[PDB]
């Protein structure tokens, strides 16, 4: 017998903001309960200021960001380097995936980028194909701990106005590319202390009008 | 969960992780898992969380009965030897891998047994997932004849083994020293490795944020008599 | 399917200072078409308050069980019983029945008489006390749950701060999961008082 | 399976059952009664698994009379939902269980109220003001949720419950003949003869 | 559907300041009949790299050749990537994985797992994995199969990290893999008393002893070992 | 895991490894397989490992009583007791004994149960699942009525081939020795065959 | 338990009589020599004596 | 899921909602499942996620090669008929597929086609697919007016979703109404269900069975 | 479902299919018909299983089709089903079948003669005064083999179907609301609609 | 079966054992289970059948192209022509093939291969039904490169404890000689190997 999937675990978080882009991702690769590494990037610059991770089963996940740059190349050469869009990224990524749907790939995928206008723009795609545009999407297998915390201190939901008891919503505000580090560092937090494939260390790329910062912190060591 | 129980030529020392799962899902940060057939035999366990709680609590039960129905000490053998044969004939449908340990008048024992009734014997003998790991520290440092001073080093680095790369394993590190013709001493959280850092900002909210649709006052309280 | 997840149910707890909370969904289900937005899941003898999750009829039987066995406890000693002393009796219902079990997940939350101290345990299927003094949370939201209640609660929270937290925790795992929501009630336990404050909340 | 709503209106359950049955391939009559008379104010429908219901049927129904020529006074809608609850619950656990849902409506006279009630093959007991088992729920809960009110009429209700068969009617790809109504109120257990 | 026939297993491997170590059992077993002894499966590439692989013995012979032919594939032309401009740990690595995750694909891989391990022409460890689902990673210490969590551990004490490369020199490092191959010749019941020890150093090239006994074994706490009672 | 037991001049010769394999991971590595049934008759172990010991208990439960009221049981008694428990929870309990003992009046004798569970003398046994790689080994160089030095000499050098061909057998070789001079355990660590 | 509603005060009372009209009855065993007044409340008819 | 259609006098309502669940476990709530195949065809997302997303935009494909070689807008008879041919060939590799293609031309009027794996095409006046298809038709088929205005058309494609949302477990998120007309789609914006819900119960008065 | 029926008179082929379509757990169309032209004196109603009715109505339509332009002959309702059981026959073999039962139903203008020919999935025809399909086919057969006469009048088939239509309504367990009749004349093919 | 090959210092000796057996029944008690493949390099099949024989003719049809372009083939090259053919239909076919030739250059070898196809150089080796339990007894009395008729008797014992243990193995013991002189034939009937 040969079952070809297997699991590396791993936790990925996109946060669309308004004038940068957040795609982040733990560093811990896993096979059951042994840890096979401390420390393995899983989000890949493209260029153009896109950054994709392909989270999940690493050798699937692996493959399908080899295959992404490889077409990131090969439209820069036929189209007298032309500057990739995340909208045509996007649905370059849907071929990739969908044209394996009689041996489908199992990675869960995220990009992240700025759009045209100058915001922040994140597509979360599942392993089959289909795609839609996110100001949120967690992914991965701490997924379920980490998005509801983030749906609560961004989009402000089922939160009213204090003393008013139902009649007004809470007004959604715009968030600083400082603030939204502080976010996304202390959900890792919380998803360390309750969560078993989570740890070592996170990632963060943070994609704006200038360039692609790493910034690199270490969480609970298990 | 890493769970080592190592003899010395004075007593016995047996130790293990407070981390207590439920599936992925990390139940308890902190919880025993240490418990206390006797006030001189102590067992830790692995296997099915539930059923390492239960069968400890109830060969508890009989002892405590039979050390008080023959007004002697209650020996490692007697316990074990319960156990053992109570495991047998479900024939292996309670989950409990146990670590048992612990001192009598007629000297130092630490056994372990399997869910049906298998038994072995060492000096040094680990249970649990994290047994792999555990096992390997300490067979490169051990050696016969260790004080109790190298002992309990050597039970720590051995769970602390446990927790970097198992992950079943994780949180504190919890000890128990016995020797014998000594009192049998609780360490409750001796070690302490991943220590939680400062959260980034609280989350603490003004008065009003959410919507009441209705309150009530609803009585605890029995009738009354004015 | 699952037999613990054919009609969901939540049930959150949180300690704080000198207080406790617990609160639970009020959604019965049969799969997917909703039944009922006005079952309880929380129940309490005395000044205990057991919550209970998991299929829908065991959580029912069981509360007519402990009714029983609390009636003949305060008869024969001649007080109403201690939470701490309590969960010991939830343990041991549970594993009588080790093979073919309750398929329940029950939270004890209470505060002790006879020390103040706010004290709260959980089970599984089979039970397992899980000790806390944070918070434990059980049923079908539950992976939701442990994540979203650690990162806002800050150890130890006033009686009312404690009523936003929990509030929260309860509204928004029950809006990112199916079998939860649909209207909730939160209660607010101190000393002596309990108050039981329906929540308004996403029905949809 | 088979048809099975209740509402349950300010003065009456109005309670209703398909008249059909189909067993093997072929309807074999066409005009059967599901319900028994428990007590005088006190009505039971049910469909479920051909043949346990007919015997969980008549067991309880022996039994809430034998309570009611004790003490000449009838149980209550709530306590006959509730033994009604225990049964079902033993029987799963049991080597065979009863797989046989069933409304319970009554009017109780102590509290001088109308009262309907939901047990399911499991054992869940839910107070309602208008309930449905099986596949039939779906089409009808949705439709109910527009029209209902709580302080309607008998008669308002009946032409309410005429609508509801006939949505069934056509969406449902299951034939049942129309039902059968049977009203439960203060001075009887009434029927209906139009659909 | 594919199966391992014969088996070799463990192959440990850890970083050090200059340089990395390799070393594996050989020993081919056959489930429970211990087959074959003597079986190399540190299969030197180049002179800057061993390759050390393990699972099925079938599907090592057949990536044996392959490892040949890619060194006498880079011989033809290039009379300046004599040993100069050569392979590097990094090309001989990627060659290797995308055979196998090539096979994954189809449903019939190469069961097996490889650890590369060489000092590349910039002077920079490397020190990876393939495996036979195609998983790479990367990682300071390394084993395969069953000294994943047996051997791994152990050698975990020593090179911890990326901040500790520059502290474990080459007497602290043959020491560690010594110790684990014990623990292994203990705990495992595929390990065979026989093991290869090569030292990639790259101001000393690849030395490359063969035959190793594991020495220093304790079994003397054996005889106060009596029955249960 | 290999047992054996032989039959020489003075009584017989029991021997046993003490590697108990499950699976890839060695749970006991100093297993101690010869028990002690009466004390004059001590057996071997091998198969399901808590089906065994379970059984063990019990033989001894019933020789322990056998002694105390009707006299001294021989290797033919205890082998006895030990099928019937096989024979009649023959589907699950699964069971190699080798039953080896020193009577004062018949000297020495093996039984071999497998795990129908049906006796048979023999003058060796073998039994286990690491002795099928020496079956050819024991036939040829074994004579039945050896001296006592001669004896030793012929389990050690089985049990160092059982070591070498099968993984399941390992660590130190463990002889327990039953004459009429007693009951004198010996202990043979690896370099000591590994030698040879 | 079964019914979800108190016990009234006359079944509880028939069914104290019925088991010590039992050992009279049968067994051999001597009867208990015991006489209650109930004390007790019921929705039904109120209090009973 | 739980998505419907029905042809009046001004066109078809489409109506979708928002709620994509992964089970237990809801995925996201804004998932459109509204597809604009060009600017006189929407098509409904059901079933297969994926497979309706991806062969969708492939039918924007066909409907451009369409529209070139005859220079005339397409049939959306024609539109349904090339979709139908695609999925037939994939059955028995077991993609699964529930959509609705919507249309109004001049030349045929409204017509809605129901395009599914099995290869099964079936024209018709109202459907609702999902899994709370079952909901959504009490509400709308007791109600139904061929004769019906545009205002009052849009209330009724709404509060059939809201009934379908309520109890089913899959079904939230938020709900998008269209309007297809002749000349194109128009977009009636996005309600959330769960403030629509209120709204709906003190003006219209129903649902005495939920809390408030 | 997949009621699909004939009646032989002599001077007309009277087949009716089914207005309902199921699929899933609802009815989505209970206003629909299943029947195509071949020609425009051969009819051919279509019933069984999901998706392979339209696609194998159409394939054969548009064969027919082109025969009948090409050399403006109609084809014998004989010549027709003979191609029709050929393909069905093939794909059993072949790696994808087609489950569908056929009548076809024409009225062949050599001989001026009424000929019915019932086509399983297995790809037989076999030429019948009257046939039907599907375990809706029991109900229907008996009724035909009493009260049938081979000198028939078109109106005396009507009122025959009317029986069999009765009969439906009462035994089948489920819903397929009522028929629309088609008529193979000898003047075209002219739809009724039965009451 | 039971098929050996074992070295000395002339040449290799090669041996086998003539019982086939479908289920309990034998097929044909006289098979010739030792096959010419090249002049000079001889084959051993064990396993299936059919297998084995399909897989001996087509390296016979690959060393009679081998020997009339390229010259004479050593045990090496015959060695990989088999291995090859056994990995690339190691999940259609099994095999068990163990090699033995003389080269002139290299004097007798000895390969084996097992069945997913691997080439292992030894200088004795075992394969078949019955080699499980000669192990231990091969590994004692094996020398190198001892005299032609000590090597004619240790096969002559090894088989000859095959065919105790093992049901499926007996006959005739076959020999074949492969020395610079020559092939010899050898074979033993039951009665002289039954002693010995």
């Amino acid at each position: 017998q040969f079952n070809p999937y297997g699991d590396n675990g791993g936790t990925i978080l996109g946060i669309a903001g308004e004038d940068f882009a957040v795609l982040a991702g733990d560093t811990r690769n896993i096979t059951d309960y042994s840890i096979n590494s401390r420390y393995e990037p899983k989000v890949f610059d493209c260029g153009d200021n896109i950054v994709m991770s392909a989270n999940g089963f690493a050798a699937d996940g692996d493959a399908l960001v080899k295959r992404f740059k490889n077409s990131v190349k090969w439209y820069h050469f036929d189209h007298n380097d032309k500057k990739l869009s995340i909208n045509s990224a996007a649905r370059n990524i849907q071929h990739l995936l969908y044209g394996k749907r009689f041996f489908p790939y199992y990675v869960h995928t995220i990009i992240a980028g700025l759009d045209e206008d100058g915001k922040g723009a994140v597509y979360s795609f599942d392993p089959v194909g289909s795609y839609e545009r996110e100001q949120c999407r967690a992914g991965g297998a701490a997924a379920s701990l980490i998005m509801p915390f983030l749906d609560n201190q961004v989009n402000f939901k089922n939160q009213y106005e204090p003393g008013t008891n139902g009649k007004v919503k809470k007004p959604l505000k715009y968030l600083s590319v400082e603030e939204v580090i502080k976010l996304v560092r202390d959900s890792f937090t919380s998803a360390t202390e309750r969560h078993i494939q989570v740890g070592d260390g996170l990632e963060i790329l943070i994609v704006t009008k200038d360039g692609v910062r790493k910034e690199f912190y270490e969480l609970k060591r298990d | 969960t890493t769970i080592v129980g190592v003899k010395f030529n004075n007593g016995v020392v047996i130790a293990a992780d407070t981390r207590s799962t439920q599936g992925p899902i990390v139940a308890d940060k902190n919880c025993a898992k240490l418990h206390r057939i006797s006030p001189k035999i102590w067992c830790a366990g692995a296997g099915t969380a539930a059923d390492t709680e239960a069968v400890t609590q109830l060969i508890g039960s009989n002892i405590e009965l039979h050390s008080l129905y023959t007004s002697r000490e209650p020996r490692v053998v007697s316990a074990l030897q319960m156990l053992k044969q109570h495991l047998f004939k479900y024939q292996g449908h309670i989950g409990a891998y146990l670590i048992v340990a612990g001192v009598d008048p007629t000297g130092s024992h630490l056994f372990s047994i399997h869910a049906h009734g298998s038994t072995d014997v060492g000096y040094y003998l680990s249970l649990g997932s994290g047994s792999l790991a555990a096992m390997a520290v300490l067979e490169s440092h051990w050696k016969q004849d260790l004080t109790k001073e190298e002992a309990i080093k050597l039970a720590s680095d051995a769970i602390q083994a446990g927790i970097w790369n198992d992950l079943g394993s994780g949180s504190n590190v919890d000890v128990c020293v016995m020797e014998i013709g000594k009192d049998a001493e609780y360490l409750r959280n001796y070690l302490t490795p991943n220590v939680r850092e400062e959260k980034q900002k609280s989350y603490k909210f003004p008065r009003g944020t959410t919507a009441v649709l209705k309150e009530s006052i609803v009585n605890i309280c029995d009738i009354q008599e004015e | 399917s699952d037999p613990s997840s054919i009609n969901g149910g939540i049930v959150v707890a949180m300690t704080g200072k000198d207080c406790v909370a617990i609160a639970c969904d009020l959604r019965l289900g049969s799969q997917s078409l909703g039944v009922s937005n006005k079952f309880e899941k929380i129940f309490h003898y005395g000044h205990v308050f057991l919550g209970i999750t998991g299929l829908a009829t065991d959580v029912t039987t069981l509360n007519e069980m402990f009714r029983y066995k609390t009636n003949l406890y305060k008869l024969k000693e001649e007080r109403a019983i201690e939470p701490e002393t309590f969960t010991q009796l939830v343990s041991s219902s549970l594993y009588e029945r080790r093979f073919g079990p309750y398929f329940v997940g029950p939270v004890v939350a209470g505060i002790n008489s006879k020390s103040g101290k706010p004290f709260i345990a959980g089970f599984d299927l089979i039970g397992c006390i899980d000790e806390a003094k944070d918070f434990i949370v059980s049923g079908t939201a539950s992976d939701q749950l442990f994540g979203m209640c650690e990162s806002l609660y800050e150890p130890n929270l006033e009686p009312e701060d404690l009523f936003e937290t929990i509030s929260q925790a309860l509204l928004n795992a029950a809006d990112r999961d199916a079998l939860s929501g649909w209207g909730a009630v939160v209660y607010i336990i101190k000393k002596d008082e309990v108050v039981k404050r329906y929540l308004k909340m996403r029905q949809d | 399976m088979d048809i099975i709503l209740g509402i349950r209106v300010q003065d009456s359950v109005i309670l209703a059952s398909s008249k059909a049955v189909t067993r093997g391939i072929s309807v074999l009559k066409d005009s059967d009664d599901k319900t028994r008379q428990l007590s005088p104010h006190t009505l039971m429908s049910f469909a479920g698994e051909a043949g346990d219901t007919v015997q969980f049927a008549e067991y309880i129904q022996a039994n809430i009379q034998l309570y009611s020529i004790r003490e000449d006074y009838e149980l209550s809608p709530q306590a006959v939902s509730s033994f009604v609850r225990q049964e079902l619950a033993k029987s799963i656990r049991s080597r065979r269980p009863y797989q046989v849902n069933v409304l319970i409506g009554g009017y109780d006279k102590k509290k001088n109220k109308p009262e309907l009630y939901q047990i399911d093959y499991l054992g869940t007991k839910v107070e309602l003001p208008y309930g449905a088992h099986g596949y039939s729920g779906f089409y009808t809960f949705s439709l109910l949720d527009h029209h209902y009110r709580p302080d309607m009429t008998t008669e308002e209700g009946l032409d309410l419950l005429k609508l509801c068969v006939q949505e069934l009617e056509k969406r449902m790809p299951m034939d049942f003949k129309g039902v059968i109504v049977k009203i439960v109120d203060k001075d009887g257990i009434r029927q209906v003869d139009d659909f | 559907t594919q199966q391992p026939i014969v088996t070799g297993t463990s192959v440990i491997s850890m970083k050090y300041d200059n340089g990395v170590i390799i070393a594996a059992d050989n020993l081919g077993s056959y489930g429970s009949l211990l087959r074959f002894n003597g079986v190399e499966r540190l299969i030197p590439v180049g002179d800057n790299t061993v390759v050390g692989i393990s699972g099925d013995i079938s599907d090592m012979q057949h990536i044996e050749r392959l490892l040949k032919d890619l060194v006498t594939e880079n011989a033809y032309d290039n009379p300046l990537a004599d040993a100069e401009e050569a392979l590097e740990p990094s090309y001989i690595f990627e060659y290797l994985a995308t055979v196998m995750y090539q096979r994954r694909s189809k449903m019939n891989p190469l069961w097996n797992a490889i650890i590369v391990a060489g000092v590349q022409s910039n002077g920079d460890q490397f020190l990876r994995y393939v495996n036979l689902l195609g998983v790479t990673y990367s990682s300071p210490t390394l084993a395969t199969g069953f000294g994943a969590h047996m051997a791994n551990p152990l050698l975990r004490k020593v090179v911890d990290r990326e901040s500790d490369i520059p502290k474990t020199t080459v007497q602290v490092a043959e020491e560690a893999i010594v110790n684990a191959m014990r623990v292994l010749y203990y705990r495992d019941a595929r390990s065979s008393r026989n093991f290869s020890l090569a030292i990639i150093d790259k101001n000393t090239g690849l030395t490359f002893k063969k035959n190793l006994q594991v020495e220093n074994m304790k079994w003397d706490f054996a005889k106060d070992i009596k029955g249960y009672g | 895991t290999s047992i054996m037991a032989v039959t020489f001049k003075d009584g017989v010769i029991l021997g046993a490894d003490s590697r108990t394999t499950t699976g890839a991971y060695i749970a006991n590595r100093v297993t101690d397989k010869l028990t002690r049934v009466h004390d004059k008759i001590w057996c071997c172990r091998s198969g399901s490992a808590a089906d065994t010991q379970a059984i063990a208990d019990i033989v001894q439960y019933h020789l322990e009583l056998y002694t105390s009221q009707y006299g001294t049981p021989s290797t033919e008694t205890a082998a006895s007791v030990f099928k019937e428990l096989c024979y009649e929870n023959k589907d699950n309990l699964t069971a190699g004994i080798i039953v080896a003992g020193y009577d004062d009046k018949n000297k020495g004798e093996v039984y071999t149960i497998p795990l129908g569970g049906s006796v048979h003398k023999l003058p060796y046994a073998i039994a286990g699942s690491g002795s099928t790689f020496i079956y050819g080994y024991c036939d040829k160089n074994f004579r039945e009525n050896m001296s006592k030095e001669e004896t030793v000499d012929f389990i050690k050098h089985s049990l160092s081939q059982a070591i070498k061909w099968d993984g399941s057998s390992g660590g130190v070789i463990r002889m327990v020795v039953l004459t009429a001079a007693g009951v004198e355990r010996l202990i043979f660590y690896p370099d000591e065959y590994e030698q040879l | 338990k079964t019914y979800n509603e108190d016990i009234p005060v006359e079944i509880l009372v028939r069914r104290l009589s019925d088991i010590k009209q039992g050992y009279t009855q049968h067994g051999g065993l001597r009867p208990f020599g015991v006489s209650f007044i109930y004390a007790g409340y019921d929705d039904r008819y109120g209090y009973q004596l | 899921t739980t998505t419907l259609a029905f042809r009046f006098q001004g066109g078809i309502i489409v109506a979708v909602d928002s709620r994509a669940t992964a089970g237990n476990w809801v995925a996201s709530q804004t998932v459109k499942k509204v597809i604009e195949i060009n600017p006189f065809l929407l098509g409904t997302m059901a079933g297969g996620a994926a497979d309706c997303q991806f062969w969708e935009t492939w039918l924007g494909s066909q409907c451009r090669l369409h529209e070139l070689r005859e220079k005339e807008r397409i049939s959306v008879a024609a539109a349904s008929k090339i979709l139908s041919n695609l999925v037939y060939q994939y059955k028995g590799a077991g993609l699964s597929m529930g959509t609705m293609i919507c249309g109004y031309t001049r030349k045929e009027g409204p017509t809605i086609y129901y395009v599914d794996s099995d290869g099964t095409r079936l024209k018709g006046d109202i459907f609702c697919v999902g899994s709370g298809q079952t909901f959504a038709y009490g509400v709308l088929d007791s109600n139904y007016k061929w004769d019906l205005s545009v205002e009052d058309a849009l209330y009724l494609g709404k509060r059939s979703i809201l009934a379908a949302a309520h109890r089913d477990a899959y079904s939230g998120g938020s709900v998008n109404l269209y309007h297809v007309t002749e000349d194109g789609w128009i977009y009636h914006g996005n309600h959330d269900v769960g403030e629509l819900f209120w709204k709906v119960k003190e003006e219209e008065g129903s649902f005495n069975n939920v809390i408030g």
